[PDB]
């Protein structure tokens, strides 16, 4: 006794023993010992300090001078989150809980809070062999608070919830269209895809959803974007997929298919054999070479600027890409009827003729005007319409295309409003490139050249905005209104010559999304302007 | 180089029997494209250009005057250096 | 060491062995007093059990969790007074000097006193003379705090600038009997910036 | 038995910059069980390929199935049994250069070995686990044999 | 920055280390301060050549005319001796700088023991001096060669 | 390649296909799947777990056809005998890859006992009928 006498009496000698976590338990030892409190008493008075009591009085003086106290909460609770990382241990944890015998309350209160509950989880990822953190794990979910608890990878182990889940995101995906879809896909297809054999259950249901011929588009559409998600990120499935579907009775072409896509590059070898295969008497389903990525390859190796291929096999590239996209078979109950050839041999005499012009590029642009008459000949041809407006986004892609790109309005907006002109289809992707187009900043340009640049680009979204497609150019014009990377000047002539050649009446959707649009000050201060027949003002009035 | 079919020897085989010692040289044809180098088989030139020598080897390459001639850093002036000037002048007797 | 923490209501190690002397249970008041008036947070009172449990007594973190809210509050206070409008904030933080005026005889927050009255211009006039009567308070004061100090007390100006005139005729005298003789240095050779 | 590698390639390409010689083509080959691929000269005239033809490649150290050493020199008046009997097409060559995805703390994963017989060079690239026998400055041969299945 | 990361030879990484040299030398070069501090002297002559070389050819013209091909030698040894350049190799750091010290004490042009002498020699073999630092270095002899 | 025997073989398929943050089926499985594995999964598939079976499935299909070809009884086996456990999704991808040895492709029934399948189907199929 004596000997632990004197070692608890040199822990109270030490600075501030009062504040110890053991200290009932000190104390307790130093009574069975014998010994008097009187001393324990004597150097606790010279050996406390309210680090209890003292820093609420200094959070008071934080809250009277202006911290706001939810600040101060957050700074304290971070600090205590810190020095809990710091010092955890799992044995005695285990040791003082079974010797509790029950669940504690301050383990609830800790419950309640989102940052233990992350803390939590980061402790029971660590230790495996503690049984407190699966304790706390099992408790965290019985509070309601299992979402805290990972379950981004928890679906792709768990048949039913997934597949609910999926039910309720697709369900969604066709309430709002497309408009939701871009929505509803980021996470759908995480979810789907962080799993491989989940993705394959959902890629046998959807297609099997496709076989309908009626209402299947929307389906197949579907099945391509969960496909293409599961691409992106390093994961490959393109053979299972043309096994899903109907290669079976063509198995060259099915090899040369899945060749080509685990490779995603194109070899002459595969594309002949693709070329006997098709040109003789028993074409496949045109269908299983129409994939986004097959597709995608052609499109690439045909048009991208610097890219080299074969001159003894562009003929057969270009037929094959031909009888992919014009050529149209007649099908009923998976039973080949009639195939269209039509769109034969004028769509490889124009994709062959834009092909040229696309990768014969040290010619220079003028020479491209001089042929307006077949380059707007062909262009009609929607597969051509794409091919061109990729080629002209990597050309002017490049930071130093617009040195040579020498005049205020370029012939490449006008090929593009040509593009918008022809098909509706391509008008998300005419949107897109002007996004990319407007959004980029040049730095090795004059200003002027630039707000020529823009303002032709503001006449190109008024253009796209006049075809029909309207309300996400009017969303992308007003987050650039708001954003500030937009001079005040060019919305003042976009809005000004949209309402000069739009006319009432104006739907409840155009007039709800162009409200705000004239609210902001930059518009009400600059467009409005003392004439009889003013634009914003007749748009109010409107109203 | 290729024993069946039937044999048969290369240009570069039988040259490198030609220069003397172990002589080792990097050089570049006339008509080599300078953009080769950056991209990709630049080790494995398509036009057979990038003259290498490795171990009085002729491991590839076309000779042309930029590895014959009178330049410095030619093959004659390596083998000048490297070996004696009796070893060049057998070296220059047996190309002729 | 720990005076003036009474003044506030926060008792310190005196009140503290007064209550405990004649105390029977320890246990229970402590408990209460590092709980009830502690730091009123579930937070802290759940975090108790893991850091004891984990071996490391929990006045570490106490004593961490006290010095890092004082350099808080101190660089926050700092920013207050170069932030928002000049006078509001100067008249409050004459409020945390007055407030923390009971807590100035305490060393582990006499920085944070000592750091608000120099925050503060102007010193009032009884702080200021406060202060002055004791030797540490005074030499820890900031260079404004010294200029209010000096500029109404002549004789303790005088007497803080006498030993650096002292200092000046020594060096001047000891320029002035220099053992090295020459014309190259003297004693007007140096230019008067230097 | 000195077989440094074996494997079932099909020609995917034929020169792709075009015919820069008369009597040589540039193959690009792919193969199909450790997914290899292969850049090889080959004397086009005497040894004719087409477009999708497969061969058997077999790169071996030696030609004596025994595994003894050769001292590299052409004696053609030799008797012992030689691995050229089933194989159509035989190189000799030297390896001269081998790469990677090398970088300053981890090993490589993705290696490519050159090798150049007498001037037709060939380029092997695929996973470090394959070209373990290839060492620089090593003679090897070639070996090939096209499959007709 | 690239000279720094070029020259260095930072002793710390054991990681990047272990690629280069046997343990018996890794465990060397990181436990010993007289092999840290000798290359890292090493460095700083390195950094003061550097200097002199700025102000020696400005306009920034690498080329120069000296008498021995170094690069040449080096691939002539690695000919010669089967490098394979893929294993670590048994080549202490400090045996590389101790040797191009003693080398560069036995090329002489002038020939004295004096100081007039001794500068005279300093300055005739100054430019091949700081190209054979250059080249025969402690990181390139380990990472490059 | 040896007939690494029966709990051995299930400890090799763990030790390869284990990894439960990979829930993708490696690219590795074009040279792991071989006779004797296959062959030894006939007993030791009942001490594989289920991320085992689905990764062993998944990577069933990354095979070249000459390599199916050659390996049609053994493949066929162990899809049968997969056919045989506890978990409804090794049933179900027998079921769908019993075709590849034979066509190359892929089976697609649907609408038995699964009410997942059906549900979702259903749903899918009137909602598609509301807005084709």
């Amino acid at each position: 006794d004596a000997e632990v006498q004197q070692e608890c009496l040199h822990k109270f000698s030490t600075r501030d023993y009062i504040m110890e976590p053991s200290i009932f338990n000190t104390l307790k030892r130093y009574f069975q010992a014998g010994g008097s409190p009187e001393n324990v008493i004597q150097l606790l008075s010279e050996n406390y300090t309210a680090v209890a009591q003292t820093v609420n009085l200094l959070a008071e003086w934080l809250i009277q001078t202006g911290v706001e106290p939810v600040q101060v909460q957050e700074t304290v609770e971070n600090h205590l989150k810190s020095l809990l990382i710091k010092h955890f241990d799992p044995r005695k944890a285990d040791s003082i809980f079974t010797e509790e015998g029950e669940t504690p309350a301050w383990l609830e209160q800790m419950i309640a809070h989102t940052t233990w509950r992350d803390l939590f989880y980061k402790l029971a990822e660590a230790h495996p062999d503690c049984l407190m953190l699966n304790f706390t794990v099992k408790l965290i979910s019985d509070a309601g608070y299992q979402g805290e608890i990972t379950s981004v990878s928890t679906a792709c182990q768990q048949l039913e919830v997934f597949s609910r889940v999926l039910r309720t995101s697709l369900a969604t995906i066709l309430d709002g269209g497309e408009e939701n879809l871009e929505k509803n896909l980021p996470e759908f297809a995480k979810m789907v895809c962080h799993g491989e054999h989940t993705y394959l259950f959902a890629q046998a249901m959807m297609s099997v959803l496709a076989q309908e011929e009626q209402g299947g588009s929307a389906v197949r559409r579907i099945a391509q974007e969960v496909q293409r998600f599961a691409q992106e990120k390093g994961h490959d499935a393109s053979q299972i997929t043309l096994a899903l579907g109907t290669a079976a009775s063509y198995p060259r072409a099915c090899q040369a298919l899945g060749a080509m896509l685990s490779k995603g590059a194109l070899n002459p070898a595969d594309i002949t054999v693709l070329f006997k295969m098709f040109t003789s008497m028993d074409p496949p389903p045109v269908e299983l070479i129409r994939v986004p990525a097959f597709l995608d390859l052609f499109m690439q190796s045909l048009f991208k600027p610097g890219a080299r291929i074969n001159q003894d096999h562009k003929h057969k590239y270009i037929h094959i890409l031909a009888y992919a996209a014009s050529v149209v078979e007649t099908w009923k109950k998976n039973k080949r009827v009639s195939i269209n050839k039509d769109e034969l041999k004028s769509t490889s005499k124009a994709v062959e003729t834009v092909h040229n012009l696309c990768c014969n590029e040290n010619k220079g642009a003028s020479e491209l005007v001089a042929e307006l008459s077949t380059l707007y000949q062909c262009i009609r041809f929607p597969v051509v319409a794409m091919g061109v407006l990729k080629w002209v986004d990597w050309t002017v892609s490049e930071p130093r295309y617009f040195q040579l790109q020498t005049d205020h309005t370029p012939v490449h907006l006008a090929l593009l409003d040509e593009i918008s002109t022809c098909h509706q289809l391509l008008h998300p992707q005419v949107l897109q490139l002007l996004v990319k187009l407007f959004e980029t900043e040049h730095s090795q340009l004059d200003v002027m050249e630039q707000l020529e640049l823009k303002k032709t680009l503001l006449d190109r979204m008024v253009h796209l905005l006049s075809r029909g497609y309207v309300l996400p150019v009017v969303s992308y014009i007003r987050k650039c209104l708001e954003k500030l990377d937009t001079d005040i000047s060019l919305i003042r002539y976009f809005v000004t010559e949209v309402l000069d050649v739009i006319a009432p009446p104006y739907t409840s959707d155009f007039v709800q999304l162009f409200l705000p649009i004239l609210e902001n000050d930059s518009i009400a201060g600059t467009i409005k302007t003392e004439g009889e027949h003013d634009p914003v003002t007749e748009f109010i009035a409107h109203c | 180089a290729i024993l069946k079919p039937r044999p048969l020897w290369t240009g570069k085989q039988i040259f490198s029997l030609i220069i003397p010692g172990h002589i080792n040289c990097i050089r570049t044809h006339s008509t080599h494209p300078d953009d080769e180098d950056s991209g990709p088989y630049k080790h494995i030139s398509p036009g057979d250009t990038k003259v290498v020598v490795e171990n009085g080897e002729l491991i590839m390459g076309i000779l042309c005057k930029k590895s014959l001639g009178t330049s410095a850093g030619s093959l004659v002036h390596i083998s000048y250096l490297e070996m004696g000037h009796d070893i060049t002048r057998l070296f220059y007797s047996n190309i002729q | 060491m720990f005076a003036g923490l009474q003044d506030l209501g926060v008792a310190n190690g005196e009140d503290l062995k007064e209550t405990l002397t004649n105390c029977t249970e320890p246990l229970k008041a402590i408990e209460q007093f590092q709980t009830e008036n502690g730091v009123l947070l579930p937070s802290l009172q759940s975090a108790l059990p893991f850091l004891d449990l984990h071996g490391t007594p929990r006045l570490e973190f106490h004593q961490s969790v006290f010095d890092e809210l004082r350099d808080k509050l101190l660089e926050r206070v700092s920013a207050i007074a170069s932030e928002g409008k000049a006078e509001e904030r100067y008249k409050k933080l004459e409020d945390l000097l007055e407030k923390s005026f009971s807590l100035v005889k305490m060393p582990s927050l006499q920085p944070v006193v000592m750091c608000v009255m120099k925050h503060l211009p102007k010193v009032p006039e009884k702080k200021l003379k406060l202060v002055m009567a004791d030797k540490e308070l005074y030499r820890a004061c900031a260079v404004e705090v010294k200029r209010q100090i000096w500029q109404d007390n002549q004789a303790l100006f005088g007497d803080e600038v006498s030993p650096l005139l002292k200092q000046y005729i020594l060096e001047k005298e000891s320029a002035l009997f220099s053992t090295e003789l020459s014309v190259l240095h003297n004693f007007f050779s140096p230019s008067p910036k230097t | 038995a000195g077989i440094l590698f074996e494997d079932i390639f099909d020609v995917k390409d034929i020169d792709p910059e075009g015919k820069k010689f008369d009597r040589v083509s540039r193959l690009h080959c792919e193969s199909e069980s450790f997914k290899m691929d292969l850049i090889l000269d080959v004397n086009i005239q005497i040894y004719p390929v087409d477009l999708g033809d497969k061969f058997r490649l077999v790169i071996a150290s030696t030609l004596y199935e025994d595994g003894t050493l050769d001292d590299g020199e052409y004696n053609p008046t030799d008797d012992r049994p030689s691995r050229a009997d089933q194989f159509e097409y035989v190189m000799y060559g030297k390896v001269y250069r081998i790469e990677g995805d090398e970088t300053s703390t981890e090993a490589a994963t993705r290696l490519s070995a050159y090798v150049s017989y007498g001037g037709l060079l060939m380029r092997l690239q695929g996973d470090a686990n394959n070209l373990h026998g290839f060492e620089v400055d090593s003679r090897v041969y070639l070996l090939m044999k096209k499959l007709a299945f | 920055k690239a000279f720094e990361k070029k020259f260095r030879f930072d002793y710390t990484n054991e990681r990047a280390l272990r690629r280069t040299l046997q343990e018996d030398l890794v465990k060397d070069v990181l436990s010993n301060a007289h092999i840290q501090n000798e290359l890292e002297r090493e460095f700083e002559r390195m950094r003061e050549d550097r200097e002199v070389l700025r102000v020696i050819f400005p306009t920034g013209d690498s080329k120069v005319v000296l008498p021995c091909n170094l690069l040449r030698m080096i691939w002539n040894a690695q000919k010669i001796f089967h490098i394979n350049p893929r294993l670590p190799s048994d080549l202490h750091p400090i045996k590389v700088v101790e040797g191009v010290k003693e080398l560069s004490k036995k090329l002489v042009i002038v020939n004295g023991d004096d100081p007039l002498s001794r500068q005279a020699q300093e300055n005739a073999t100054l430019l091949f001096n700081i190209h054979l630092r250059s080249t025969l270095c402690s990181r390139r002899m380990a990472e490059e060669f | 390649m040896a007939s690494m025997r029966e709990s051995d073989t299930g400890l090799w398929l763990h030790n390869k296909l284990g990894a439960t943050d990979e829930l993708w089926a490696p690219p590795s499985i074009a040279s792991l799947l071989t006779a004797a594995v296959i062959d030894n999964i006939r007993l030791c598939f009942h001490g594989l777990s289920s991320a085992v079976k689905l990764k062993l499935l998944l990577g069933t299909l990354h095979l070249p056809r000459r390599t199916v070809d050659e390996m049609k009884g053994a493949l066929m086996e162990i899809i049968q005998l997969a056919s045989l456990d506890s978990d409804p999704w090794v049933l179900m991808v027998a079921d769908i890859l019993k075709s590849f040895p034979d066509t190359g492709s892929l089976n697609l029934e649907l609408e038995e006992q699964n009410p997942n399948v059906q549900d979702i189907l259903g749903e899918l199929r009137e909602k598609v009928g509301e807005c084709e």
